[PDB]
């Protein structure tokens, strides 16, 4: 069919920037000295400060996660004789 | 490409480049010259490249 | 000589509080005037206040 | 030459450094990495002790498995 | 199991400072002469 | 020329009185705004007073 | 050369020297 003209309504706005993109120098001027203000050191430690605190807290609170993870080790230890006797009553069913 | 120029206080970096290049140039020029001042009755009979 | 500005301050502190200007809900909201931060500072709503 | 800032971009990082100057914030950040480095050291001091304990049990497991299994709750089962 | 992703959620915030740590000089500037005030003798006898 | 400041004074005298800003109760409280000293001096509570 | 204060740190020591100057506190 002649459908899917979504690749096609872009065309009058894709030739347009190709027209006004590189033919500029007879139409405009190069003057007026626009100032550029770009990011001193305080924005640099801005970029670094949130980044270090967002892992500073996330290694400060590693202890409670690790505390969980060596709590369930001992949970497995106290659960183990139950699992051993449960495994033992399995085989003697066919055993007896 | 990559380009976004500072301002036209580029001159305030061009000024310090002129100073820095002047020190480097005058220093090594002055010792570029200094080992030839004497030359001492130049090659009368003696096989020395003075 | 250059240091911190003040637009960047309240922009960064308002973006710390969950806001955004590009992909806010799911649709592209860069062009929508009630979402980017400069309008929130010129209207000067409850939030920037 | 001709020092240009050819990128000019947007950021997403946040800041209120509760500090007098840049300098005193550098000091505070030095203290902070010191104290969480000491937290990493007591993680080590805890964890070497935990693995001197645990890996004994994982090494001496089959002897313990023969030993505890012979307990005389077996008649109850 | 595929557990213990506490070594793993650090990853998007451990590549981040490695990205913005050493690629700074096209993005920033070296000016403005920040003063540093550091601890005279009175803080030493403190 | 440099001598003592005044932030350092009341910081050191408030830390003489049992306070802290990093490890205060047991949790890492460097980022928590109600504990480090600069907020206690700008709020200027009963304690700094 | 180029005298730099390469550490810039935090302290935990306290002071009210009940004294006229540094000098009289040394005394």
């Amino acid at each position: 069919e002649n459908d899917f003209k979504y690749f096609d309504d872009i065309r009058p706005f894709l030739d347009e920037i190709y027209k006004t993109r590189e033919r500029y120098t007879p139409f405009y001027d190069d003057r007026a000295d626009y100032n550029t203000n770009s990011k001193s050191y305080y924005d640099y430690i801005s970029r670094l400060s949130k980044l270090i605190e967002v892992l500073a807290r996330r290694i400060w609170d590693y202890d409670n996660e690790l505390k969980k993870r060596f709590k369930n080790w001992d949970d497995l230890m106290k659960a183990f004789p139950e699992q051993a006797k449960d495994l033992f009553r399995g085989w003697l069913n066919d055993g007896t | 490409r990559g380009l976004n120029v500072e301002l036209s206080k580029e001159i305030s970096k061009r000024v310090v480049e002129h100073r820095n290049r002047f020190k480097r140039l005058m220093f090594n020029r002055y010792l570029e010259f200094l080992p030839l001042l004497i030359n001492y009755t130049n090659r009368d009979t003696v096989g020395i490249d003075f | 000589r250059y240091t911190m500005t003040l637009y960047d301050f309240i922009k960064s502190e308002l973006i710390k509080k969950g806001f955004n200007e590009f992909v806010n809900d799911n649709k592209l909201t860069f062009y929508d005037d009630e979402f980017q931060f400069m309008q929130k500072m010129l209207k000067f709503d409850k939030d920037v206040l």
